[PDB]
């Protein structure tokens, strides 16, 4: 993920991005979505705004990391791409890591609505003009969200850090699964088990 | 470039029903917000209500709460407005235009064509073609002006054409009026040189559609 | 329900110059609104949405401002194909209204109303009823103003003007008003005239004719 | 960069009660944030700083609280001259960017807005320019909508809606319109009114001139 040249935003909070494959973790969330340019920004951890107080608002304490790259190749077609919906109202804020897609008509003012749009009653949801001519911050960016937890549950993912050659007959450090030691190691007879 | 073709033109009567269609031309919807404007005959615009096809929401404006009903068809990709108990005033060019899933913010683009919906209380009648003598051949000696009248036709649209459509410098013709009858009229006057008066012969031609009819009237002076 | 309106009402001006549309509202609709543009006998198209941005495939020359109770669009460089009626749509909250409407003419140098005059047709006198016709052709600008004087009497209440479209070149108008009347009635005077003024005139001039003799 | 909402925009209260100014922030901004008070037409002098702190000279009545995201200030007891509107500012990281801010202003009864209607004198109308001001005079609460009606047409707004500060004596606001016409257009027209919706009033009242015969 990290030498790819092709993500815009990979950067993150939590942990450092050089020892992400260093320590076992529990069992790592990812979160998917499609936004525009302007609130890539605000999709970090601790911001307020539209889409991070309305749509999906990110823990304060957060470890996770956070991935953003252009594609105005796929989700944008002449005439609008009218199939990525935000929400933009709501009754109150968003606690983090929260999901509604709840579609009853938001009531702005202090009049019965009778699920039917009207005087200062709006509809919750709200299209994206996702036209294939826009200046860069009015393209999509698709968006995915990590997460890493320290469940007590031992571990469900480590990391695929390194393994290198063995040379004998030398007075070497090693290290099998493990197991460290110092010492030379030479071909055997044994009568091993399986397990 | 989504469009939305439209129905046609439907003349009524009074107290009848209207049913506007504004069929999605490529196939079903999507997150559309097809709203509806009415605009009268020489007047500004009018919104009327909208409709969210997949959502399965629609509501009218407060004035026409009780008389529009707006429903969608998202099998084959068509919403209807059909309107009930048709006032006279309701004649009118009805569009659709769609304005993205939401309710405020960015405003209908693209719209259909228009289905003229004129309502009133009368039958197909034929025109009567009457012809505008160049009378008072004296105003400035070398410039004249004839016509024929047409008057008492029903509905519209009347094509009218000269000489078989050989002439057109100085050809007008004037939109019709709705007269206090019901009935429509209009002229169409040519400015012709004096010197071609008596020499060159002209005549005027009508195509009413409804009642097919393909009148020639051959204009004439003030026969002495 | 919010009012919107556009001032002035006809805004005519020359190509090559800059216009000045004012659609000022009546509450707060700080940054929503819309600008239509349509042409005589067509669909209307978006213009200028959210008071700011342009849609796409428009021409840079347009260019929308203003937010809060007092929206403004400009044009900088009139084409001839920019001349039409511009439509503001608040989109604020229910119901999204319109507004009024202004059409952009084009100025001209003023012109004189030619004036002709045609008697009914005896072939149009088989009935009852008889129909007269006092015609301007080829002048500038609208305002003008026609008066029947039946037997030297001021007539109203019974005549229909009807104004062209101004042409595509010259731009010069052409009007036209009707004097439908019954046969009887045209039976009971003596002589007809259409009196005219305009700006483009020194003097009304008059048209009229008699019965029977011509 | 970092946003700071502010939360209510007006706070009418009374003097006496909780208030509960907020500054919903972005980031971790946990202790470095300040608050700010301005007297109108004075110079903004600090209030609290560090999110729980106070400065010297600033008496117990105003006590700060919140922090991370959350930041809150509760005044106990309002006081006649704390009413005024409030800047919080975060200096944790760059920039120090400020808030919106909340005029806090007393809550008072519903009056009545007496109305008043001034037409241009023959002064004024030496110029190019004519000058017709509305006026709207001890009114609470501060929402209003004023229009104009000339000729029974409905015009808007060609003016500048000027509002004053709160009384000091009772609390009550005062509203203009100065409807401002050419010359030239002064004449065309027969009847100026003007229209006021109030919350307070049931019916729409209109004071109203006929020009000249006055």
């Amino acid at each position: 993920l990290y030498n790819s040249a092709s993500f815009s935003t990979f950067k993150c909070y939590g942990v450092s991005p050089t020892k992400l494959n260093d320590l076992c973790f529990t069992n790592v969330y990812a979160d998917s979505f499609v936004i525009r340019g302007d609130e890539v920004r605000q999709i970090a951890p601790g911001q307020t705004g539209k889409i991070a107080d309305y749509n999906y608002k990110l823990p304060d304490d957060f470890t996770g990391c956070v991935i953003a790259w252009n594609s105005n190749n796929l989700d944008s077609k002449v005439g609008g791409n009218y199939n990525y919906l935000y929400r933009l109202f709501r009754k109150s804020n968003l606690k983090p890591f929260e999901r509604d897609i709840s579609t009853e008509i938001y009531q702005a003012g202090s009049t019965p609505c009778n699920g039917v749009e009207g005087f200062n009653c709006y509809f919750p949801l709200q299209s994206y003009g996702f036209q294939p001519t826009n200046g860069v911050g009015y393209q999509p960016y698709r968006v995915v969200v990590l997460s890493f937890e320290l469940l007590h549950a031992p571990a469900t993912v480590c990391g695929p850090k390194k393994s290198t050659n063995l040379v004998k007959n030398k007075c070497v450090n090693f290290n099998f699964n493990g197991l460290t030691g110092t010492g030379v190691l030479t071909e055997s007879n044994k009568k091993f088990l399986p397990f | 470039e989504v469009q939305l073709v439209q129905s046609g033109a439907e003349v009524k009567k009074p107290g009848s029903s209207v049913k506007v269609s504004c069929k999605a031309s490529g196939g079903t919807f999507s997150n559309y917000g097809i709203s509806w404007v009415r605009q009268a005959p020489g007047q500004g615009l009018e919104w009327m209500g909208r409709i969210l096809p997949t959502f399965g929401t629609a509501n009218s404006a407060q004035k026409f709460q009780g008389r529009v009903t707006i429903t969608a068809d998202e099998s084959t990709g068509t919403a209807y407005m059909e309107l009930r108990s048709l006032r006279s005033e309701d004649t009118a060019v009805y569009y659709c235009a769609k304005e993205g899933l939401a309710f405020l913010g960015y405003g209908m683009d693209v719209w259909g064509q228009g289905t003229t919906v004129t309502v009133s209380s009368a039958s197909t009648k034929g025109p009567s073609v009457f012809p505008l003598a160049p009378s008072s051949k004296s105003t400035s000696g070398g410039t004249a002006a004839l016509g024929c009248l047409v008057k008492d036709y029903f509905p519209e649209p009347v094509t009218v054409s000269w000489n078989s459509g050989a002439l057109t410098s100085g050809v007008h013709t004037f939109p019709a009026v709705l007269q206090s009858s019901g009935l429509y009229s209009l002229s169409s006057v040519v400015t012709v040189p004096s010197s071609s008066l008596g020499t060159q012969t002209y005549i005027c031609n009508v195509n009413h559609k409804p009642s097919n009819t393909k009148v020639d009237k051959k204009v004439e002076p003030k026969s002495c | 329900e919010i009012v919107l309106t556009q001032s002035p009402g006809t805004l005519s001006l020359s190509p090559g110059e800059r216009a000045t549309l004012s659609c000022r509202a009546s509450q707060s609709v700080s940054s929503y609104l819309a600008w239509y543009q349509q042409k005589p006998g067509q669909a209307p198209r978006l213009l200028i949405y959210d008071a700011s941005n342009r849609a796409t495939g428009i021409p840079a020359r347009f260019i929308g401002s203003g937010s809060g109770t007092d929206f403004t669009l400009t044009i900088s460089s009139l084409e001839p194909e920019d001349f039409a009626v511009y439509f503001c749509q608040q989109r604020s909250n229910w119901p999204l209204t319109f507004g009024g409407g202004t059409k952009v003419e084009i100025k001209r140098t003023v012109a004189a109303p030619s004036v002709f005059i045609f008697p009914p047709s005896d072939e149009q006198l088989k009935s009852g009823t008889a129909s007269v016709v006092c015609l301007l052709n080829n002048f500038y600008p609208r305002e003008a103003k026609v008066q029947w004087k039946v037997d030297n009497a001021l007539q109203s209440g019974n005549s229909q003007e009807s104004v062209t479209e101004q042409d595509s070149k010259d731009s010069t108008y052409s009007l036209s008003s009707t004097l439908t009347l019954s046969k009887a009635d045209y039976e009971k005077h003596k002589v007809y005239a259409c009196e005219v003024t305009h700006q483009g005139l020194s003097s009304p001039v008059t048209k009229s004719f008699n019965r029977g003799e011509c």
